[PDB]
């Protein structure tokens, strides 16, 4: 029937005769709510803006700029990716002691696992077209996704489920994680300052994304057009 | 294709180290010193690249 | 050879390293709308089907903090009626944004909220309808589709007309609507260089249409001669009827622009002429005839070129006898 | 013998033996508004009464899908409530797609096909009602009918004026409203030989209307005159008074065309004037008298000419002294 | 004594005698839009209630001739529930007409007939939202209203510019927003004989806007003089400034035109200077400063003059010393 | 120091002293679409809420003057059936005005005066839809930001070519779209006097752009560098190249505009050039090459220039040896 939380209790867990935000289903619905806002804020602007790039408006290749705080960003976005796939296992383990699908344990991870990959990529949409303009709707997405997981951990904190089970080492994980992704700040206000304060060269290893130094990501082109071309000096 | 391009930016460098060691006495009369620097500079950033 | 505009009026050019986006994204609906059909027509249903997935969690989330979805209740009457789902409240998400409105699923007065989110969903429901319903009309009411039943010559020819040679080709409007206050631009394009060193690539300088106004101003409803005639201020003066071959840098594009009379938005068709596809000596075939008082046109023999005897220099050299 | 323009405005054209049947179906907007009043009428209730039938079958199969026609039930609930016959989904498929929505019939959230063609149903809905109303609000509003309110002169004239003689018609305007920026082109057609051998059958030569700066613009609010000035450059200007007879090759149209001021949208108004209808040595009547504070103007003295002492020889020959 | 055009821009024509009435009716659609406004409301409001007083007689018909008025009723389905009135009737004419729909009254599935009339409801009621709804829109969004913020000088004046005699008029945007393309249509009118013998009595002759160029197209941001240099082939060299009395056939129109950027739908802007508003010997004050980094107009300096010594002979008499 | 436009293309005027403001308000229209995002967006969400609120008063109004307010019942049906507080009503008025319709608050014909608040709701909800919704289409439909896909060159140059001097510049257009009939009005604005002692302070003269044929239009595909050359009649013939400095009153205005071929909305681009932003004796790089049979072109070299010898002096110097 797949309900949050499952009809395989006396009648439901529903209810919120204590009051709301003392269920945990209802603090995970509130803990979906910036990854859906995150995704219709995020795929419109991403599809009008970058889907647009067709051939015949094809890209520009040079300076590509990287507002500061670049690496410390993706390795904490990998950081965030690796202890959101370990709440998906664990919510999974958590699932099946029973039945029923009780669907709140791993559908908010995974709403925030696609806000994660979709955030990462606005990022590097973003910063590869040198505007700042935009990012403060990642900025308040930071902010209502931190308030919403410490809302989370304080209601974990509050029925003492503290450090042995592993939902609270990972809601603490990830309240740090985001703690640590309200590294915009330095975006607004220590560097660069957008809200109220080369050359021919075709090598592209030092100044290019951390995905790209990782898997070389510009190479595919060179892989690519190597093809039905000779390639010379 | 990038290894036959990565011998024939091997080769110019090796040929041009067996130019100006036979003819030093030459290219230190005409005082070309600063610019076989420069095509040494040119061939060491072909071969890098 | 790399022609600039095709034959069908599709130009090929490449718009390589567009240094700032940002001027894109200054504006949406010239984007919104110049998008191909299978854009469109996602981001048409995915706005409306995203915009109800939106405002259904919404309507999920108000039912479960007033804990409607919770059958174990009082007799108090709840918030919206028979919410006992998320799906259902994805059910008065389509009955509300679509304004069905069936009555199995209706808003009680008990909470404020509900209201507040009623109000937010028929104003961004009414403002999501005005935007995408006028997107894609005017995405299906665009005029660039009116180029397409308006022929054109495939080869054009110069002729001896009046005592001078004319850059003669045929235009034509196929269909009963006519095309208010029609406009050629002819142009010659090719590559130029300048007595003071000067090259340019593209240098589209024009060319008069011989018209007996001066003025480019046709009324197309038969398919008439457009006729330039070479002078010496026009740059085809130099043009010799050996240069007439591939690989010539010679290419001539022609602008036919108005406004189409039953949509009332301004249209443009183009096509081009290259060097091998002038053909020297030749003029066009009489296509009117008149039949039981209505005039006839045989648009079969549309671009078939009749030769002439036609003097082989150029019209320089004709002003020299 | 046959004409070009009628004299309403509707050009007598045929358009035969056209090869290309494919480009027609490339536009498929201008060919459904360009549709006659009957033949819009019959694709505008067909397009909604065939999308009407079309998902009131889906309807019926999903109720036939669920078991939900056999009516030996127990106690689960249909994923449409109270349909038992074809006719039930019909007037499902009408109270969905127009948005009425009674609630005898409405989805519950047991099948997930029926949300999902629930879903479908309303964006083909959304289209079809955009394109449709759009479509329909298009063809009454296009500008072609207001070339029915802008009478022209019955016959044109050819008079002295100012040494030269002009060639005179009247245009008139009949409402309160204006029309922006009015331009006119009179064009001759005749079918003219070359000096060198060219035949073409109808060569449109545009002659100027004397304007003042040359330009062709006028501000029509009273009936005035539109004067053509006969000189060396324009061609009529080796006509005799014993050519304009009936069976005599030589047509004027005349094409008024501006912006209309209510709708937006550009009309063009067109005529013809043959050469047994173009009067010679006579002039129009002046019409508008000073009255009252205001300016009369008598509609029924419109075509009237008083006969004039005109040399009765042609403009070539009144260059010989 | 009774000027052409005022000087807010209203045409003081009369239009008497307009013998062929039966055209006006071949255009209903900008009839229908030129009404006035208590007018448009009324055919709006008398449209949309007359369908639904015509569709009530209609299912009161259907509901009379099933016998479902008739309360003595056994175990059959009615063809419309709960219709045992003709005011019921008409609250369902209300709830299918704008697609309400309640629910308390509704159809059924008895009745083939009644989705006969329930078809011809949505298809009329959906072509009388379609027109009716465009045609509020284009009431509404017409360009006549943008000539209230585009303001004229009251004066004309007559001066010295290069040592010619140049006729000068102040025209002036309000808003912020700009007009695209602005042509400027200067036409004296007034009543002219020929040489020949035709009284002409509102002969409209153009002068030419000095521009530079000699194309009229203005850039209007700041408050412009728009001045029209009195050449020896303009109709205004022999103006003396003894003839700028009262009790004198003289009149300039000027006719400005372009698109506003808003709406995209094209505006004209008209106004006069009779010949007690054309003043000689004065121009215009110099009203643009600058001040902080911007440009400032001063726009209660707009139509006030000085006075400079300017002769007292006509433009003929200025070229003999 | 302050100039007239910006390099945005935002005129800097200051608009001050407007005295009459009443003539504002006979347009209402252009100030509803000439207003800002979040005051458009106010206004769209404050009509539709306070005409719910009104209509909701109203049915409050007649749900106690009925007495359905009061609990204390018989068995005399209400003339709105569910009410018992103001939020049912507004309920009510939020199922009339935009017709959902649910059906558990719906009219019954006790009433007259409901039937007639029923009437008057659905008149002005269709008229607050049709001027609303398409007010809101206008304003994200309008074309002056499709002016921020259209790049002009940052620096002016002057050059030689064929024998003159050549004030050039580079236009661009980055979209794929065209841009149908696209003129060009480059204008040269300074602080003049006359002759006569007459001193206007924002001159505005223009220049024309040479094209080949006296008419300024263009085809815009590729970026090309559109010029005008210095004659005696141009202003710029005693420009010297020791007057290219700062604080020298010399702008040049560069107006671009033309139908879209996306929307069909008529757009406007400007921008400017001071005297220091015009450098002397320098032309633009060729941008445009061929590859694999198509045109390419390097945007990145748009204003990058190679500075060739040029004779430093005035064009007026050029004409003396």
């Amino acid at each position: 029937p797949l309900a949050f939380c499952g009809s395989e209790n006396h009648s439901a867990a529903y209810r919120v005769d204590q009051g709301v935000l003392n269920n945990g289903c209802f603090v995970d619905a509130l803990n979906v709510v910036p990854h859906v806002f995150l995704l219709f804020i995020t795929f419109p602007i991403l599809f009008i803006g970058w889907g647009s790039q067709s051939s015949k408006v094809h890209i520009h290749h040079s300076t590509w700029l990287h507002f500061p705080g670049h690496n410390l960003r993706w390795i904490l976005t990998f950081m965030l990716l690796f202890v959101l796939v370990c709440e998906i296992a664990e919510g999974i383990l958590s699932d099946g002691v029973t039945e029923s699908h009780h669907l709140h344990l791993y559908m908010p991870a995974g709403m925030a696992f696609m806000a994660a990959v979709t955030s990462v990529v606005y990022y590097h949409n973003i910063e590869t077209s040198n505007f700042p303009k935009l990012l403060i709707a990642l900025l308040v997405y930071w902010t209502l996704a931190f308030i919403t997981k410490t809302i989370k951990f304080v209601k974990f904190l509050d029925h003492a489920i503290g450090f042995s089970q592993l939902r609270f080492c990972l809601t603490g994980l990830l309240v740090i994680l985001y703690g640590m992704l309200l590294l915009v700040e330095v975006n607004v206000i220590r560097v660069r300052r957008y809200i109220f304060f080369d050359l021919g060269v075709r090598f592209l290893q030092p100044f290019v994304n951390l995905l790209s130094k990782g898997t070389y990501w510009w190479m595919n082109a060179f892989i690519k057009t190597a093809h039905k071309k000779p390639i010379d000096l | 294709d990038l290894q036959q391009l990565d011998d024939t930016t091997q080769l110019p460098l090796l040929s041009h180290f067996a130019e100006t060691v036979e003819g030093l006495t030459t290219i230190r009369a005409f005082r070309y010193e600063a610019r076989f620097q420069q095509k040494l500079l040119e061939y060491t950033d072909s071969n890098n690249i | 050879r790399a022609r600039f505009v095709s034959k069908k009026g599709n130009c090929n050019v490449a718009h390589k390293n567009i240094r700032e986006q940002g001027r894109f994204l200054q504006d949406v609906f010239t984007t919104l709308v110049d998008l191909k059909w299978p854009h469109t027509l996602l981001i048409f249903t995915m706005s409306f089907l995203c915009s109800w997935l939106l405002f259904a969690m919404a309507w999920w989330l108000i039912a479960f903090a007033h804990g409607d979805l919770a059958p174990s209740e009082g007799t108090a009457e709840p918030c919206v009626t028979s919410i006992h789902s998320f799906s259902s409240a994805f059910l008065f998400s389509i009955e509300v944004q679509v304004t069905i409105g069936f009555g199995g699923r209706m808003v009680t007065e008990e909470c404020p909220l509900a209201i507040l989110i009623l109000i937010v969903q028929n104003i961004v429901g009414l403002m999501i309808n005005a935007i995408m319903l006028g997107s894609i009309f005017m995405k299906t009411a665009q005029a660039h589709r009116r180029a397409e039943t308006l022929i054109f010559s495939k080869h054009a020819v110069i002729a001896l007309r009046h005592g001078r040679l004319c850059f003669m080709l045929r235009v034509g409007d196929l269909r009963k609507s006519m095309i208010i206050s029609a406009t050629i631009h002819m142009q010659v394009v090719r590559k130029t260089t300048s007595p003071e060193g000067e090259v340019v690539p593209l240098h589209q300088v024009d060319i008069p249409m011989e018209n007996g106004v001066g003025g480019n101003s046709i009324f197309l409803v038969a398919p008439l001669i457009i006729y330039h005639v070479i002078d010496a201020n026009s740059p085809l003066y130099d043009l010799a009827p050996s240069d007439l071959h591939h690989h010539q840098d010679l290419e001539i594009i022609v602008i036919l622009e108005g406004v189409v009379e039953t949509t009332g938005i301004t249209t443009q068709a183009r096509t081009s002429y290259l060097a091998d596809e002038i053909l020297w000596g030749q003029r066009f075939v009489p296509i009117v005839a008149e039949e039981d008082g209505r005039y006839s046109v045989d648009y079969s023999k549309f671009d078939n070129t009749v030769k002439v005897p036609t003097p082989l220099c150029t019209a320089r050299q004709l002003d020299e006898d």
